């Protein structure tokens, strides 16, 4: 019972911070649109995209 | 020469020449162009 009780507890804590990280991280993505990433820009559409 | 006759002469002949005469240095302005351009850009990137 106190086995499950504590470790059940310490997941609770943790399910707080990696959303907030996992949250943050995409939240991260949206602030800046990287443009000079190699696999983004073929450029001219196709002909040159891979 | 008349008065009136001169200020046609001002018209459409004076006012197009001293607008060609003012020399647009393009090279020094297309360094101000290339410049501009980098900087609307500027901390965001690319096309287009």
């Amino acid at each position: 019972e106190e086995t499950e009780r504590i470790v059940a507890n310490h997941i609770r804590e943790r399910e707080g911070k990696t959303k907030d990280q996992v949250l943050l991280l995409i939240d991260i993505q949206v602030s800046y649109i990287n443009t000079n990433h190699e696999d983004f820009i073929g450029f001219a559409n196709a002909q040159q995209r891979s | 020469l008349s008065g009136g006759a001169s200020i046609n002469r001002i018209f459409h002949e004076r006012f197009p020449f001293e607008i060609v005469k003012m020399e647009f240095n393009e090279k020094e302005l297309r360094r101000e162009i290339s410049y501009a351009i980098k900087n609307i850009h500027g901390i965001r990137t690319g096309l287009f």
